[PDB]
């Protein structure tokens, strides 16, 4: 209802998708990606359109809709 | 290679 469903591409292309409120604040999303790879939250990068998602950054904030996509890079050094 | 959704919590 103030729910999307995000598609978050991990690096082999394969994909998890998360159903969220507009206003929640992604952090979870990374906290939630992060663990099912395994891996440490800063060994990677959640962009949406190209630019970095804060921990406090929203769907809404950052005017995403629903089936939108969320790319997950390698940090860099 | 299945479908995965997970519903998070506000």
């Amino acid at each position: 209802g103030e729910y999307i469903k995000l598609k978050v591409i991990g690096q082999d292309s394969s994909e998890i998708h998360f159903k969220v409120k507009m206003t929640t604040h992604l952090k979870k999303l990374k906290e939630s990606y992060a663990q099912r790879q395994g891996v440490p939250m800063n060994s990677l990068r959640f962009l949406f359109e190209g630019q970095r998602i804060a921990d406090n950054h929203t769907p809404k904030e950052l005017g995403m809709e629903e089936e939108d996509v969320i790319e997950v890079y390698q940090e860099q050094t | 290679a299945e479908e995965r959704i997970i519903v998070l919590s506000d």
